[PDB]
């Protein structure tokens, strides 16, 4: 429920069901848009009126290249929602801590940038608003934007939490994983530690990379591990 | 001063597979040797096969030697004196454990 | 929708998951090595010298690792695969001695 | 200081027998005497381990040191690959 | 000529929360003002008892999230604002402080109701911000311990969330020595160089490492009140084959071995 | 370069610091 108010406007063009590699010879306004930048494109969604700069319309969608004018169409993936939907926008990438090269004197010693290669538009519960005391995301609808391929598409999410849709979402924990790929939903009581996960995944990493080095050895075959 | 590095008679690892590399290398040079002496092979044959199985045999363990240290004894003493450029390079440590 | 999904095994795979002592190869998957050439189908500089030859290297090298690794065997903190540590597991416990 | 250039020695990485067409090498004779196979192919020679099967690929022109059906030791020299001072030996 | 006597030749006050001291002893004879810069410093750093926050407990909130309403700050940075108070005490054991609070505003120490011994060196210090007006009451654990002292009863699991407080109220110390010479008079000058959080002054601090290190070393003057023949062997001296042989069971084979353990005896005292 | 390189030399990751497979302080300053 919370449908939010399907207002129309007057330079709305639906782009659904076009072609994706190809541009379109008019130019948006941008202000009518929300703006998406990542680090291989710019994300255009529709930007409904609102107080707050939470509604996304995906019934148009434009993807160009960083700050330029020729708008396209993204490769849709999945079924964009047709109505107004509140979604959260978070991003996902890394950042590029560098060392440039020092020619002119006071050169920074080091350059952080965060470059952004997908982000999520995680859809709020009933489209209640931030403000709202009963506010909670719906992490079954994640919509990603993927800078590389410049692509949107949906989430594919699977729900570990026991209550089915029924369930209380005051208690669900999505867990992203795998380059934005692998979405799981878990009880927030089953949160693993950070220095947990970090040191899961460096034990499987070395645990390959020894067996690996140790495979070279001619009695590997008659040999334990531990 | 407060680490304390410091090297000593085991600190000095040696590849796993040294005595089996040996071995196939002394296997060969004993049976070519052998068929040397039958006359199946000639001197120059013997001499160049002498050098290189165990020139092969000595830098094959020379190249095993910074992924054995890495993979298995990282803080070796002798290790961390070379592998950091602190003191000496690959080649004076494989005089000492290859 | 069609995006939304709402939802161990035993002995080996599960000491290889959690890192318990377990063989390296899985024992129902090793495969017999086959018959290979009979001294007969091989070339010389390949054939066993039919009589076992003298190496100095015949010998497993002393090592503080094979001491502990056979202590620490009838411990039962840790599982060799056979009476003797090889090469490859005393290579293994310098990585994980500590 | 023989081979005249740069030489890697492709070594065994797994134990097990090697599998081959030896057809498809000539036959020759090494500087240290021992007969082996000259590839001019891009020859693929299987390793059948314990667990599985290592196929490795042997560039051209060079020399297969080991024969068909050969068990190998790991770290065992299987191939050579091949990619004027004059000394008289007496004897 | 002159007596060992001390002076403060350096102190600085930038901050409510770092204080600065450098004090100087002399004379002092060759050797000695290492061994006394070495034990003023281990006692500096981990025998001066320090107060500060050891548990956090949050009242009427069953919450049990990272975050809760009305509160920018998440539970985790909470327990981390509370870690950094700079807290100075005499309690002996643990008492309990209260932040019962109202709604939208600023938490700072000021905030804190203390308990009977204890004082805020710096009030000023952020804790949580309010947005919505809703009241906050945390139930803190005040404790006093050395800085080297280990503790292990963490209240079980009663939703208090435990802080782990690091004792140390000189944040640093150093010490560097002089030497002079008059050609004979080899005299040794100490330096002293300490910095603390506020919670005592650097004098203050001197002081209490100078008795921690006396207190440590008078046991030692405590005293307690009153009331009122390799070369033989078990071979020679004749034995019966049945003791021979339990007594070389246990390698008993010098007589020395045979008494270092505890009609045999009959037998061997007379030889 | 030898205690520079022991300092910067930081913990021991993955196999070498946990004897089993998954499956610490925070300071303020």
């Amino acid at each position: 429920d919370g449908d939010i108010a399907f207002v129309q406007s007057k330079s709305f063009i639906s782009t659904q069901g076009w072609d994706s590699e190809m541009v379109v010879d008019y130019r948006i306004n941008e202000d009518e848009f929300h703006k998406i930048s990542l680090l291989d494109c710019d994300f255009f969604i529709r930007k409904p009126p609102d107080p707050d700069n939470d509604v996304y319309d995906f019934r148009e969608m434009y993807v160009t290249p960083p700050d330029t004018d020729i708008y396209s169409v993204p490769r849709v993936l999945a079924p964009m929602p047709q109505k107004y939907i509140r979604c959260a926008m978070s991003d996902y990438g890394c950042y590029d801590v560098t060392e440039p090269p020092i020619d002119a004197p006071r050169d920074p010693l080091y350059k952080s940038e965060r470059e952004i290669s997908k982000v999520f538009l995680t859809k709020h519960y009933r489209n209640r608003r931030l403000n709202d005391p009963e506010f909670v995301l719906d992490f079954e609808e994640i919509y990603v934007i993927d800078s590389k391929t410049k692509s949107i598409t949906r989430a594919r999410v699977l729900v570990t939490v026991p209550g089915g849709r029924k369930r209380d979402r005051k208690d669900d924990l999505l867990v992203i994983r795998d380059n934005g790929n692998s979405f799981k939903i878990i009880h927030v009581g089953e949160r693993d530690d950070p220095t947990t996960v970090i040191e899961r995944e460096e034990w499987t990493k070395t645990r390959e990379d020894m067996e690996k080095h140790l495979r070279k050895l001619r009695d590997f075959s008659v040999s334990n591990w531990f | 001063t407060a680490t304390s590095i410091s090297l000593g008679i085991d600190d000095l690892l040696t590849i796993p597979s040294k005595g089996w590399l040996v071995q196939d290398a002394e296997q060969q040079s004993l049976i070519l040797e052998k068929h040397h002496h039958y006359g199946n092979v000639h001197a120059v044959e013997k001499l160049r096969q002498s050098i290189e199985i165990w020139y092969a045999t000595s830098e094959y363990l020379r190249q095993e030697m910074n992924p054995n240290f890495r993979m298995t004894d990282p803080f070796n003493p002798v290790h961390m004196m070379s592998f950091s450029g602190a003191r000496g390079n690959a080649s004076q440590v494989h005089q000492l454990v290859g | 929708n069609g995006f939304v999904v709402y939802n161990e095994e035993t002995g080996f795979e599960l000491d290889k998951k959690l890192g318990r002592p377990h063989p390296f190869i899985d024992p129902t998957k090793k495969k017999q090595i086959e018959t290979t050439l009979t001294s007969d189908e091989s070339w010389w500089n390949w054939r066993k010298p039919e009589k076992e030859q003298w190496s100095r290297w015949q010998r497993r090298r002393p090592d503080v690792e094979t001491v502990f690794l056979k202590a620490m065997a009838e411990t039962g903190q840790v599982k060799l695969y056979g009476k003797e540590p090889t090469l490859t597991e005393t290579s293994l416990y310098r990585a994980r001695r500590h | 200081v023989f081979t005249g250039g740069t030489a890697e020695h492709v070594r065994a990485p797994y134990n097990g027998k090697i599998k081959f067409n030896e057809d498809l090498v000539h036959p020759t004779r090494t500087r240290h005497g021992h007969p082996a196979f000259l590839c001019y192919i891009d020859l693929s020679v299987i390793i059948e381990s314990e667990d599985i099967i290592h196929s490795v690929t042997i560039p051209p022109k060079s020399f297969l040191l080991v024969q068909n059906d050969q068990y190998v030791e790991s770290e065992q020299v299987i191939a050579e690959i091949r990619e004027k001072e004059r000394v008289r030996k007496y004897i | 000529t002159r007596t060992l006597q001390w002076k403060c030749v350096e102190s600085r006050r930038d901050s409510k929360r770092l204080y600065y001291g450098r004090f100087i002893l002399s004379p002092l004879m060759k050797g000695q003002a290492d061994t006394i810069g070495i034990a003023m410093r281990r006692a500096l750093l981990g025998e001066i008892e320090g107060t500060c926050i050891t548990r956090a407990k949050f009242e009427n909130i069953p919450h049990d999230y990272s975050n809760i309403v009305g509160i920018q700050e998440s539970v985790h940075e909470i327990l981390m604002n509370l870690n950094e108070i700079v807290l100075k005490s005499n309690l002996y054991g643990t008492r309990n402080a209260l932040i019962c609070v109202q709604g939208p505003g600023y938490i700072t120490a000021r905030d804190i109701i203390l308990p009977p011994s204890v004082e805020i060196v710096d009030n000023t210090q952020h804790i949580a911000t309010l947005t919505e007006p809703i009241n906050l009451c945390i139930g803190l654990k005040i404790e006093r311990n050395r800085g080297y002292s280990l503790k292990m009863s963490n209240n079980f699991e009663d939703r208090s969330y435990p802080i782990d407080a690091v004792f140390m109220p000189v944040q640093n110390a150093n010490h560097s020595i002089h030497s002079y010479g008059n050609g004979n008079e080899k005299q040794e000058i100490l330096f002293i160089e300490i910095w603390t959080n506020g919670s005592l002054t650097p004098k203050e601090a001197l002081h209490e490492a100078s008795r921690n290190l006396i207190n440590l070393f008078i046991p030692f003057l405590h005293v307690e009140e009153e009331t009122f023949f390799q070369y033989i062997f078990i071979d020679q001296l004749e034995l019966p084959p049945r003791i021979y042989n339990c007594l070389k069971k246990s390698n008993i084979h010098t007589l020395l071995d045979l008494l270092n353990n505890s009609k045999l005896l009959d037998i061997l005292e007379k030889k | 370069l030898i205690g520079l390189y022991v300092l910067t030399s930081g913990t021991r990751r993955g196999i070498c610091a946990n004897r089993y497979n998954p499956c610490e302080p925070f300071f303020c300053n």
